[PDB]
């Protein structure tokens, strides 16, 4: 019955963290166990942490415009380690068609700029309950 | 005291009367929206301000533009003699790509060049490094070699236009390339007007672009500063920045005060070399945002100029008046702009541009209406320039210096900012200085708290955001031209980097890198001369950056 | 005196020093653009303003908002309690057509209704009159009958929203229709908030909408004023206008002063009936433009409020404070907006909207970016409302009353406008009054001179107009949605007018028209009661207008 | 060799006259004999004046949007009185396609908003010389 374990990640050279720090505080305050990957992590580093830390959800904050390169790499590593049942969500900033293209890859939710933190809390609890 | 106490008494007595008669009667008819109103930066505001509210501020602290403490402007003639630089950011793909945009921006009326770089370049990597994958020329221009800078600044007379580089931990490499280019072109170095952002303290605090630990990284800023002071008369070696602190989620007070905290650290580091304050302080410069609270932002700019003058004179003992005059580039607040109803950003950016002009900015970038989508289109930049040109030529605001000077509200708020700034600067010193507080994550925790309160205020609707929590529309017909990424950028860029490495004297470049480690091992020596020889010899940024990681290591939070 | 003379002396001595030291040195490096700078309204401006420049203006003339002379605002709480009315003009086709636009504008956030009428309606003609051909519902809504007004205001709660009518020589007919509608609907007349422009003096001077000679036409304005004072407690019977004087080509000084000249004429005409100033002055209102010179326009609005207070108190002997508080609707300057690079109008209108807010306007219309092409589209009006909503909710300017109060420049310019206005008002009186000068074409000749100098300044490029004489582009891809004219408007409108005439009691309407001539023949009697009975009975505007031409004749220049 | 005789007109209910008064002053100052029709004139009144006053050019200032109704009426009256050789020009404000449609009807010049007064002087002297 343990709290929802969320890994909030930053992938590539992206140094945008205002949004990710906002989400992190929102979830910790909502009673979740929150792990922040830190800046400048590789997809392999991020995937390894999600598994090692046995998180329920892997949340990727992207503002660098690398989503279409990053997400296929993440899934390729998750399939390899038998971790395809991990809930992968995204946030940040990207075109609508990019949001669509990543959902088609297996991303369960894409909550972009202006998403109120309560909507993020709600979606996570909703995704964890569905599984 | 400038206000006759017989009049100050009358004013205070009359207001107390008005608060109980006219105000009391109206509040019955229709009360105010809030019990206490505040600026966006959380400073409480009065219903109205009178001369009584500013009686405790001496008229010397207001004074005249181009005269100490420079509250009214760093120059005595300001925009009646020279308009602020209309300097728009440009950066994408290869040098050639951004060079085409420079030319477009110049044809549209820009008077200064601004350059934004991609993540590999910002982070100190060459385009073919594994960390660069999928990031080459995406978020800004790719610069690996001096050859790329030649492509970047092709057909640009560096002696006739100023050139700004938004470059940080690898700023010294880009400055070395600029100097090498100027020499190659046969230009007089002392005639080169430009800037490298270089401010690393704000990178740890807010922008998050760093390579080495704090100490060696500050020494690079110092080397940039000392080299420029002795070799580049018209060059601005740094823009001590508040913009990124604000955009990371800070209040205007945290922005102003944390930038001044960084200035103090820098001046101490440079003067420690035996360089007198007056040899470099005249050439120091800043970079601030023009946020949404129209009057607060103007008060903040005037307060910054006053605080800066007082610090340089009183704390550093500066004797050259130019050492006390704050010069700053301004960018409108990108964080205020929206993805829904994006054309409405034109209005937001107009007001913010006006605050910068009334605030006495030396240089200004206005954001594009497409801010929340992607890096700007030509049309979006054209509109940003027309915005500036309307304020400059049609509004008349450029013809009277510090027109808001004397305003009871602006003067009281300018004074409130000053005191609150000094109060913060005092705590920083009491707590052990900038570097220690950066190491404790003190600045960053304060910024994060404001950022979170802003997010919660947006959520509750306490902070109105038109298109987001106010006058929300279900727009189905969103037509927006988006600037595209050229997928040949990586291939094109690596081709040149590989060629530069192939064509060069490998033995001489490798030997010069070993000399650089020896220069870096001596904290008293300057890194600039040898980095100029390296870039000339065909060294890449990565060659230089990687070699120095071997003796300095890398930073991580 | 509020400024200590020991400080005034210091200020004046220090500036003379600064003019010869800092200023003298900089002017050598780089001189100013002009030897003497001026506002757009031709008032000379200083390089900078200090407290010394305003020492001769007593602090009582600045004072507090909602307190005499109301320089800082007519209400003590202003926008902290109630925002200005966001009241956008709507008018085209039939009542039903404009009613659809009212509903759209309300859904977009407008808080007040504004209505513009077509030429036949403005000129006193029915839609089927020969002079109306090709002009029905083209430039505004067509109103011939009370039936059309029912279509116009369908599903609109007149007791819950204010309704403005941009109607002039035939204003009394539209006011009679409004009253008749309110009665039919079972509303309390004293709860009806609204306005009819009605000001005929400015029509002879600038807008050119007239039916009868000056004398009978002023008597109608008087009847509108006296009727409203005794029957419509919450109604504004007039907007004494400067907007049209400016837009006809006047300077801000001619605008301000000629509007005040018209006010004096009106007050004299109303008080001549034995009606005390305090019975109607509280309900008088004005309409001004917010032109391009940002600070001059603010100074003009504050000067107008001060001049108005002084005139009402000193010249008319008003004792009710509401008689001295100037309330005004503002519209941004349409004459500053361009056909080339039309989206740039968004920037122009943002600054002008801000000047109106800083100026303390009670109501505001922001123009559409499509101003130089046609009557606005929904999107253009939506953008004009978002502009207002950003200033109101995001800028913070609404939270501090008269934020520019105390500004050395704004205060000196406010005082300069006041003196120059009184000086003009004095000449008007010396030259024999408003009516005589209108008959001599004196006002009109002054307006025409400014309009011509503006045209010559645009031609030489002395007056910068972005897109026109500055940053001119050869735009080949101009995409603009234009509001279209419905070619069934005339057919649809005549159908209803013909029906109203057919369904009515012809004998009773004809008899009531003969009674109207008898009421009009007595200068002491009010035209309002019988015009209310006429419109109710099925009389058209043309029936009423034509009948009165038989005893009064028509005006021509 | 007499000066260029210009009739500046206002047709219909249009009360816009700032532009027409500017043009009038520009031409008078350029040495032309300028007649202003006054406001609220009919096309028949305007045509009669052009003929009675034997003007070289009939200049119509339009800002009311009636150009497509007014111009056919003017030509119909001019053809009737054998006055088709009269130079008819227009100014004011109208869509580009309206400017085109009136030129197709026989209007020799259309000089709309922002036209500098010197350009108006020049075009008139040019049109008078051409005939
Ligand atoms: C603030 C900002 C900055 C700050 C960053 C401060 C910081 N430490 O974070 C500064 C000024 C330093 C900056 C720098 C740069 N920026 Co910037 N920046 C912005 C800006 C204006 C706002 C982003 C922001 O913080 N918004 C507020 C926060 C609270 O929202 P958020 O991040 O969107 O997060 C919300 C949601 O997305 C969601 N959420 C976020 N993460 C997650 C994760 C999960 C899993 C979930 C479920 C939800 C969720 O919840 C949050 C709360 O509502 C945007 C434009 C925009 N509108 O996004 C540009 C933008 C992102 N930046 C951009 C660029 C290009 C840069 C630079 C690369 C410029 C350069 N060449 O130097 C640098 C990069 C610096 C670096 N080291 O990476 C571009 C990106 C282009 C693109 N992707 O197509 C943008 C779009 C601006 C533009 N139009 O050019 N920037
Ligand atoms: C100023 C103005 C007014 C003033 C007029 C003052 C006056 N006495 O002239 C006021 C405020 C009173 C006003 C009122 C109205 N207006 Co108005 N007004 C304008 C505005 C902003 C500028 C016109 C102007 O004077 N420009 C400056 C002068 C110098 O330029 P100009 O007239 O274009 O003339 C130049 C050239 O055209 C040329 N030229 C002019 N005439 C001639 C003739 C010849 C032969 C030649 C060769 C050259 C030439 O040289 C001139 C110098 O460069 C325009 C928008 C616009 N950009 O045109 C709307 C506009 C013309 N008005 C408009 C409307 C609808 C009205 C009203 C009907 C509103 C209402 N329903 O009540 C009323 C009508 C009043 C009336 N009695 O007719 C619309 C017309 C719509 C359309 N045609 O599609 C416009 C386009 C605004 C809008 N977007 O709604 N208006
Ligand atoms: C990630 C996000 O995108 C955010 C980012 O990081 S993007 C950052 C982009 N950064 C920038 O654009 C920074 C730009 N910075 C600068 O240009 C400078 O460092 C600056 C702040 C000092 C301003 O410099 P600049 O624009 O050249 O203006 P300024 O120095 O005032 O004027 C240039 C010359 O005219 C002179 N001048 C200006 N006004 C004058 C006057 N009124 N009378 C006489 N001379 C005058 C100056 O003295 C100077 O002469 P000099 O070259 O002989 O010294
Ligand atoms: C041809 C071209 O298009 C040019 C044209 O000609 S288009 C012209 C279009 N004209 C217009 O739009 C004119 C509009 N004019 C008006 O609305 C009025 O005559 C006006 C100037 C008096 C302003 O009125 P309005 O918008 O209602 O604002 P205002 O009267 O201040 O506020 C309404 C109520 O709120 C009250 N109020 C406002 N602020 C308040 C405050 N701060 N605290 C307590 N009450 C307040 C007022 O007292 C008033 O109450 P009342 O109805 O009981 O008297
Ligand atoms: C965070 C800031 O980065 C700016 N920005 C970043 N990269 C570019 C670029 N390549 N071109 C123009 N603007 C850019 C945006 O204008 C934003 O305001
Ligand atoms: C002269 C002023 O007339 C206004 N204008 C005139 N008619 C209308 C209308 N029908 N709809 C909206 N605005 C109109 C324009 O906004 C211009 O500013």
């Amino acid at each position: 019955q343990t709290p929802i374990r969320v890994l909030l990640a930053k992938v590539g050279l992206d140094g945008h963290d205002r949004g990710v720090k906002v989400v992190a505080r929102a979830l910790r305050d909502a009673g979740m166990d929150v792990i922040y990957s830190g800046l400048h992590r590789t997809p392999e580093e991020v995937v390894n942490t999600a598994i090692q830390e046995d998180v329920d959800v892997l949340g990727v904050s992207l503002l660098s415009g690398v989503q279409l390169t990053v997400f296929p790499k993440i899934f390729k590593l998750l399939d390899e380690r038998g971790a395809g049942d991990l809930i992968v969500i995204a946030g940040g900033v990207m075109p609508d068609e990019d949001a669509a293209a990543i959902r088609k890859l297996g991303v369960r939710e894409v909550l972009l700029q202006d998403t109120p933190p309560q909507a993020i809390i709600d979606s996570i609890r909703s995704l964890v309950a569905a599984r | 005291t400038w206000l006759e106490p017989q009049i100050k008494s009358q004013l205070q007595s009359e207001r107390k009367d008005w608060e109980a008669n006219e105000v009391g009667a109206f509040l019955k008819k229709a009360p105010e929206r809030k019990e206490q109103f505040h600026t966006i930066g959380d400073f409480p505001v009065q219903r109205t301000y009178t001369a009584a509210d500013i009686a405790d501020t001496p008229l010397e602290d207001i004074g005249l533009p181009g005269r100490y403490p420079f509250t009214r402007g760093p120059y005595p003639t300001m925009y009646r003699s020279r308009t602020w630089t209309m300097r728009q950011i440009a950066g994408f793909g290869t040098g050639e790509d951004t060079n085409k945009r420079f030319k477009y921006l110049i044809a549209q009326g820009q008077t200064g060049i601004s350059t934004d770089f991609d993540m590999p370049t910002l982070m100190g990597y060459d385009s073919d490094h594994p960390m660069s994958d999928g990031e080459v020329g995406r978020e800004g221009v790719a610069i690996d070699t001096l050859a790329d800078m030649e492509a970047l600044l092709a057909d640009i007379d560096l002696e006739k236009i100023s050139v700004s580089f938004t470059i940080n931990p690898s700023a010294w490499i880009l400055l070395a390339m600029y100097v090498a280019l100027g020499e190659k072109r046969g230009y007089d170095l002392n005639k080169l007007s430009g800037t490298v952002q270089a401010d690393i303290l704000k990178e740890y605090m807010a922008q998050k672009e760093y390579i080495y630990p704090i100490a060696p990284s500050v020494r690079i800023v110092r080397d940039i500063i000392t080299y420029s002071a002795k070799n580049l008369k018209r060059y601005n070696p740094i823009n001590i920045s508040g913009y990124h602190i604000s955009e990371a989620g800070s209040s205007p007070l945290q922005e102003a005060a944390f930038t001044l905290a960084n200035l103090i650290t820098y001046v101490n580091e440079v003067t420690k070399t035996g360089m007198h304050v007056d040899e470099f302080a005249p050439r120091l410069a800043f970079f601030f945002v023009s946020q949404g609270d129209f009057f607060e932002e103007v008060a903040k700019f005037r307060a910054l100029r006053r605080c800066y003058a007082k610090i340089m004179k009183e704390r550093f003992g500066a004797r050259n008046p130019e050492s006390m005059r704050l010069r700053f580039h301004c960018q409108t607040a990108a964080a205020t702009l929206t993805k829904p109803q994006y054309m409405v950003n034109v209005v937001r950016t107009s007001l913010q541009a006006l605050s910068a002009v009334l605030g006495g900015a030396q240089s200004l970038h206005t954001n594009g209406y497409d801010e929340a989508f992607a890096i700007p289109t030509e049309d979006a930049m054209k509109m940003a320039l027309r915005t500036q040109q309307i304020i400059a030529e049609e509004s008349g605001v450029a013809d009277v210096i510090d027109p808001l000077g004397g305003s009871y509200y602006v003067e009281a708020l300018t004074t409130e900012y000053e005191k609150k700034i000094f109060e913060i600067l005092e705590e920083v010193e009491k707590r052990g200085g900038t570097i220690k507080l950066i190491e404790q994550g003190w600045f960053q925790k304060q910024i994060a708290d404001f950022a979170y309160e802003t997010a919660l205020r947006k959520q509750s609707g306490q902070k109105p955001v038109i298109g987001v929590n106010r006058f929300v529309e279900n727009e189905e017909d969103v037509k927006i031209e988006i600037h595209p990424y050229d997928n040949t950028t990586a291939e094109r860029q690596i081709s040149r980097t590989r060629r530069v490495r192939a064509e060069r004297d490998e033995a001489k470049v490798q030997a010069m890198l070993d000399q650089l480690v020896a220069v870096a091992k001596d904290e008293s020596q300057n890194l600039m001369p040898l980095t100029i020889e390296l870039v000339k010899a065909g060294a890449t940024m990565g060659d230089i950056v990687e070699k120095l990681k071997g003796i300095w290591g890398t930073y991580r939070e």
